[PDB]
RNA sequence: UAUAGGGGCGAAAGACUAAUCGAACCAUCUAGUAGCUGGUUCCCUCCGAAGUUUCCCUCAGGAUAGCUGGCGCUCUCGCCCACGCAGUUUUAUCCGGUAAAGCGAAUGAUUAGAGGUCUUGGGGCCGAAACGAUCUCAACCUAUUCUCAAACUUUAAAUGGGUAAGAAGCCCGGCUCGCUGGCGUGGAGCCGGGGUGGAAUGCGAGUGCCUAGUGGGCCACUUUUGGUAAGCAGAACUGGC
RNA sequence: AAAUGGAUGGCGCUGGAGCGUCGGGCCCAUACCCGGCCGUCGCCGGCCUACGCCGCGACGAGUAGGAGGGCCGCUGCGGU
RNA sequence: CUGUUUAAUUAAAACAAAGCAUCGCGAAGGCCCGCGGCGGGUGUUGACGCGAUGUGAUUUCUGCCCAGUGCUCUGAAUGUCAAAGUGAAGAAAUUCAAUGAAGCGCGGGUAAACGGCGGGAGUAACUAUGACUCUCUUAAGGUAGCCAAAUGCCUCGUCAU
RNA sequence: GGGGAGUUUGACUGGGGCGGUACACCUGUCAAACGGUAACGCAGGUGUCCUAAGGCGAGCUCAGGGAGGACAGAAACCUCCCGUGGAGCAGAAGGGCAAAAGCUCGCUUGAUCUUGAUUUUCAGUACGAAUACAGACCGUGAAAGCGGGGCCUCACGAUCCUUCUGACCUUUUGGGUUUUAAGCAGGAGGUGUCAGAAAAGUUACCACAGGGAUAACUGGCUUGUGGCGGCCAAGCGUUCAUAGCGACGUCGCUUUUUGAUCCUUCGAUGUCGGCUCUUCCUAUCAUUGUGAAGCAGAAUUCGCCAAGCGUUGGAUUGUUC
RNA sequence: GUUUCCGUAGUGUAGUGGUUAUCACGUUCGCCUAACACGCGAAAGGUCCCCGGUUCGAAACCGGGCGGAAACACCA
RNA sequence: GUUCGUUAAAGA
RNA sequence: GCGGACUUAGCUCAGUUGGGAGAGCGCCAGACUGAAGAUCUGGAGGUCCUGUGUUCGAUCCACAGAGUUCGCACCA
RNA sequence: GUCUACGGCCAUACCACCCUGAACGCGCCCGAUCUCGUCUGAUCUCGGAAGCUAAGCAGGGUCGGGCCUGGUUAGUACUUGGAUGGGAGACCGCCUGGGAAUACCGGGUGCUGUAGGCU
């Protein structure tokens, strides 16, 4: 396990897992969804979501320990199912290793140059979601320290923000209990179906 | 002993020491390449011009030079 | 490959499309006392040694397969070539095959 | 070492695009091609046959030769000494017209029938094409209306 | 006294053979050849590079092209308008497939929830058993949703490339054709005539011969390949050494 | 936290001689403008060594290399 | 063992040595020199001799393989095999056919000639180790002896002193 | 017939050798929206195959799925419907193709002879490949037209010599006949190091001309690796995270190891270890002064100021260790 | 680390020139034998290392991993 | 004028 | 490239001055035997390497080709 | 206001479903003796004309799916040229110019040439 100093923002073309690769390992993270999985949309109000500032890779197993000390302050807060993370961020990004001393010069210099699939990372650009978590209104200020204990484990500097959206759907949380009782937005599990006016009259038929 | 292989750096300076030229210039264009068949109409054509033109020119001539 | 017995190819003497006997070229014994094969053997007798160069480093393992193709039709005995492409294994007239056959291996 | 054949860059350039795969239209066919005609090469993967190559596409030619299904073109190509006339055969799938050469030919009509009226009726035509010229001294109107205060909005992310 | 140089002698070390021996010494061929080190002799004036394409048993070299110098020749101006050119812009006309964006759009991956009942696979109930009825689960489908792709793409920039901006161009009339053919139809060539004020800016242009040196490069902003990274190795434009 | 004793160049600097924003002056390079002189080039003047004599204007750096001039120099030969 | 050796970096475990053996040769011969001669050395010599070899006193021993590379012997019994010769076609150059000396191959011998000597799995009343037995394989499968040696990478193997 | 003589031991290469062909030709990307554009870059190929898998004409539509129909089941054959390339086009991919360039059927060799032009790498040279033509003989089709190989992108080869084919060809040397030989034009025999010499190894007995264009010492950049710290804290510590520790992640320092490059050194910088000897650093082993402990005392552990002074004798190994 | 070769019932293997589950042993059943070994007739035991691509059809042809076996790793 | 192996301590 | 040899049963061999299949080791079913070996009887298994031509009829006649081996010679 | 034959533009013109069609015209249809080719007059050919617009076809409609066009996204992501601009870097900000796309919303869904016939 080379450290993350050598691993780290961008400088070669994404090299994802394809038909040309054939030799990538298995990466660290495999889930995404922790808290209530089967939640609905009016259960938990309000989200919170970690942005990023600088244009950087985040490594998978980084994820990982992330996910688990996110997972464990909101058992040790809220308990279980008293919240809904979700890890926006998902790794395609494969590194190259070129090791040697495989202590002697003898057995190959830089003759070929091309590097064994070590590691699954991810490109982050500036201003793309880390990861979201929808909570209760009372949930405020545990979901903020939990982003501040993950903080500490992502490198370089990101900010946090409540977002102005109901949960993980693109609508705002003051037209969400206006507009979802009168016309419009009919739940959907976790996820919110928005209809338009330009559909066949039978689905109208079938509402109200 | 590894050298540098390949470049065209320093490249286009030297072309523009001598303002890359055109042709520019072909007045009455040339002629080969063009269909044998298109050729075989145009050489007989261009012998015949020399041979009979001679007479129904002239009249013309006479005839617009009366009119105009 | 697999080409006819006959076959109608335009011969150079009558100037028509002629049938065509198709034979294998052979390559055909050297003559003795030829131009090349008496200064070669000029400068082989004495003491030199090989002289022209002897070719080792053979390569290529298939060889064009050209074809004799001689006029059917009497007094006129036209003969000429018409070479191929490269091919491994050559059928000289026959076994033709067909699509609706069973395998049976 | 790129191994320089025939279309070894050709992923893109010699597809049709969408919606057009198919057989090719008549029209491209039932153009008059004469020479002198300034025309432009655009490549097609239709027909396999006479296509350029992958250098002169999108370049634009002169025609010196016509035959039966195809046309002969004279093309300027820049190469590394310097650029030359060359003389290619392309069929006629992969001809299209230039409209810069029309436009050209409506301008100098026009310029012939002002210069007929000039020397008509006397009257300086200006026909030479200026290019656009600075705006003169015009006037504004703002009746009925204050003009509109804008201020720059706060950073809200 | 005998063994004299690819010879001699050697209880063998390739040791000795006149201070030289894994082939003695002297002279001649011979001033052997070297793509390889070193050097190459007065001044001033003018112009002034390259470490690049291709080929070679080619990689310390050479040939060719490019860059350069010299020698000229053909013209143009000096006495309302000239011939022409451009590492430039504009006006029109085409060309592309990168940046971006998208995958509730084809291909490849990939996350989670919801609904539906066609289907088989695993549990449970009414119970001799029964697609006789029903709970649960898997797969599938439907509408969503998360994240991408140098070798994906509906769309699609900026930058960039070609062409035209006239007297070599238009219009009219007529001959020739063995090309073509309903037709004096079409198309090419030839002959005669009419009017040159047809974007901006700058510049006086075209062309022939001979030849040296060069063929080890490096650095910098920006776009990038490999590498953890390098004052590392390798590319693109421009500039400098 | 690093091996000789040393580095905003050192000296020193705290109401700055530090930091960020700037105002008015000041100093110079072979850079720019004017002027004197040399040379090269372009155009040109005169029936005064015509290979000489003047006139105007623009420019002069440079290794490898290539030209022109030398009333620079050494040795010898024929005229002088 | 005494002796000799790299004069001017080695003195030896190197060379030589007696012993053990092997092969060629009965003189128109073996091993060699010579540009040349029936010229010379062995040879003023004759198998207890000459010439070329491996090992290196004494004692005890000389395991097994001719598959390969060598060496040697044999039969024109038989394939291949060059000049010269024979026959045929023709005007001749030329062509063709059989006839087939050495050598190679076919057959035999030889290892004190060059050389070579195996990897698998299951098995005995605790566990192990494992004579025995099945099987692929070679020409033969390391025998008597000896050992981490001047010969063993791991290895500073393990035990004892 | 190495007893003796002469000659050779390919090239690229992050030193050479070994490994490999990036040495000849293709596909996509690198490639920065004309084109060109590198590496022992990436992913994959080629030295073949086809008398049909060529050319023409006609007919039909593919892969997959749904519903049915004895034996018949998941897959045997037939029918109805949906079915934009999701199949197939000889092979590695890219492009292109639906009354088709795909499948089936009927004839046919245009995969024929000949002279020029152009494109491709390019020096605007050649080979190979390709395109539009032109002149003969043709094939198919009712005709239009199409075809001088493969739907396109590669699948291949100079001088000299040999062989074969053609003219009712030329010369065979003072003149005739015949054989032979030479020539003319185009097919083949091959230069895979693929624009082409005919080629084994060692030198620690080595020699010469050169190179730091080019390795083995240090020194220089970097820190993958080694060593030494820090950050948030799930847990260890009987209870109790931070007395002492600290998993998963993450940020750094150093050149005391090793690795990477070749920047200097090839007309020489004497290359390991030990002895002796001087100086310096602290990331402190002890001593001086201190703080904290799961510090009762003793003995320890963790930190701070701190390099002033000490930091052994020996059996082994050349040893560093 | 580099280059080749191998992976098939409990064991070692044969076998693709694409289309069986093949051989001896190991186990079980039955016979003869007073009873064993031996002998005989059968039966059972296969993911042909795993996952994908080519084809009407793969263990086979190919690619990526795994677990093994050989050769080299030299000059300072 | 071929081959047949094993059959516990004893058997009071 | 020239000359010459061998292609047969599951295995190893025989067979022209051609009328077309044999021997041994293997296999099956009996007999003999207290049981095995030997022995005796009766069957199974040859596509005789492939194709063409002569003949009324080719393993044995001739030609061509396909695998293995032995010499010989080398201007592409 | 239409249709038929040949078309040009190639989905503003395709797909699913429901209505309308007076007169020509297009068709479904009625049968194999000759031309014709199939297992089958199903397909292709041959001489029609008893019915029908049920289907093909021509129109209309679906708060239709797609297509095209226009706003929003958006002067945002990007980008030519520049700086002794910031920042340890990652990148970001400014001067000068150019400037894209999806979700979201609104509008359309055929235009025509030649030749011929019906109200
Ligand atoms: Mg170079
Ligand atoms: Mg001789
Ligand atoms: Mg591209
Ligand atoms: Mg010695
Ligand atoms: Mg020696
Ligand atoms: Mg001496
Ligand atoms: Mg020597
Ligand atoms: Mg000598
Ligand atoms: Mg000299
Ligand atoms: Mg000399
Ligand atoms: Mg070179
Ligand atoms: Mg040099
Ligand atoms: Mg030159
Ligand atoms: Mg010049
Ligand atoms: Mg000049
Ligand atoms: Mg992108
Ligand atoms: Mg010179
Ligand atoms: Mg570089
Ligand atoms: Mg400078
Ligand atoms: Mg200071
Ligand atoms: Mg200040
Ligand atoms: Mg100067
Ligand atoms: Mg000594
Ligand atoms: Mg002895
Ligand atoms: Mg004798
Ligand atoms: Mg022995
Ligand atoms: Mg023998
Ligand atoms: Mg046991
Ligand atoms: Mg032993
Ligand atoms: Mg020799
Ligand atoms: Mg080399
Ligand atoms: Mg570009
Ligand atoms: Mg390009
Ligand atoms: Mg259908
Ligand atoms: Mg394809
Ligand atoms: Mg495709
Ligand atoms: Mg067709
Ligand atoms: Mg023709
Ligand atoms: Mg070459
Ligand atoms: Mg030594
Ligand atoms: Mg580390
Ligand atoms: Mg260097
Ligand atoms: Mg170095
Ligand atoms: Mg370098
Ligand atoms: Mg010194
Ligand atoms: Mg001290
Ligand atoms: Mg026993
Ligand atoms: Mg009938
Ligand atoms: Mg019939
Ligand atoms: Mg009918
Ligand atoms: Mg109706
Ligand atoms: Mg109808
Ligand atoms: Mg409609
Ligand atoms: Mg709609
Ligand atoms: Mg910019
Ligand atoms: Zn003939």
């Amino acid at each position: 396990r080379r450290p993350a100093r050598c691993y780290r923002y961008c400088k070669n073309k994404p090299y994802p897992k394809s038909r040309f690769c054939r030799g990538v390992p298995d990466a660290k993270i495999r889930i995404f969804d922790l808290g209530r999985k089967k939640a609905k949309v009016d259960e938990f109000p309000l989200c919170g979501h970690m942005v990023s500032d600088e244009y950087e890779q985040l490594s998978s197993e980084a994820l990982e320990a992330a996910r688990i000390c996110a997972n464990k302050y909101m058992v040790k807060s809220c308990g279980k199912d008293g919240f809904h993370i979700r890890v926006r961020l998902h790794p395609f990004h494969v590194i190259r290793i070129n090791k040697m001393l495989s202590a002697d010069r003898l057995q190959t210099g830089m003759r070929g140059a091309f590097g064994k699939p070590q590691g699954t990372v991810a490109r982050v650009h500036i201003g793309q979601v880390i990861m979201s978590i929808r909570t209760k209104l009372q949930n405020k200020e545990h979901v903020i320290e939990a982003l501040r204990r993950a903080k500490f484990k992502f490198p370089g500097r990101q900010k946090i923000h409540i977002s102005k959206k109901w949960g993980f759907t693109k609508f705002n949380a003051d037209e969400f209990e206006d507009m979802v009782a009168e016309k419009r937005l009919i739940p959907d599990g976790c996820g919110v179906k928005y209809i338009p006016n330009r559909g066949p009259l039978d689905k109208w038929r079938a509402l109200h | 002993a590894k050298s540098k292989n390949h470049t065209t750096h320093n490249q286009s300076r030297k072309w523009h020491r001598n303002g890359i030229k055109k042709p520019r210039s072909q007045r009455y264009e040339s002629l080969k390449g063009v269909d044998p068949k298109f050729l075989r109409n145009m050489r007989f054509a261009k012998k015949h011009n020399k041979k009979g033109l001679k007479k129904m020119q002239a009249n013309n001539a006479k005839a617009m030079s009366a009119r105009a | 490959v697999n080409v006819p017995k006959t076959r109608r190819t335009f011969c150079k003497k009558c100037g028509k499309h002629q049938p065509h006997k198709v034979t294998q070229y052979k390559k055909g014994k050297d003559s003795l006392y030829a131009q090349g094969k008496r200064r070669y053997d000029r400068k082989q007798s004495g003491y030199g040694g090989q002289t022209k160069p002897i070719f080792r480093k053979k390569a290529k393992t298939t060889k064009k397969i050209v074809l004799r193709l001689e006029c059917v039709e009497p007094n006129c005995r036209s003969k000429r070539m018409l070479a191929i492409k490269r091919c491994k294994h050559f059928e000289l007239g026959g076994d033709k095959k067909r699509k609706g056959q069973v395998i049976q291996f | 070492t790129n191994t320089k054949g025939k279309r070894r860059g050709t992923r893109y350039m010699f597809s049709r695009p969408f919606r057009k795969h198919g057989v090719v239209p008549l029209a491209t066919y039932m153009r008059i091609y004469k020479k002198g005609d300034i025309v432009d090469i655009k490549g097609m993967g239709t027909v396999q046959k006479g296509m350029p190559h992958k250098c002169y596409h999108g370049k634009t030619g002169r025609v010196y030769n016509v035959t039966q299904h195809a046309v002969g073109i004279v093309v300027n190509k820049q190469v590394k000494g310097k650029i030359l006339a060359k003389r290619i055969n392309v069929r006629i799938e992969h001809i299209k017209h230039s409209k810069s050469r029309d436009s050209f030919l409506k301008r100098v009509k026009e310029n012939d029938q002002k210069k007929k009226e000039a020397k008509e009726k006397g009257t300086w035509v200006q026909l030479k094409r200026q290019p656009a010229p600075p705006r003169e001294a015009h006037f504004v109107r703002t009746n009925g209306k204050e003009p509109e205060l804008l201020e720059p909005i706060p950073y809200e992310f």
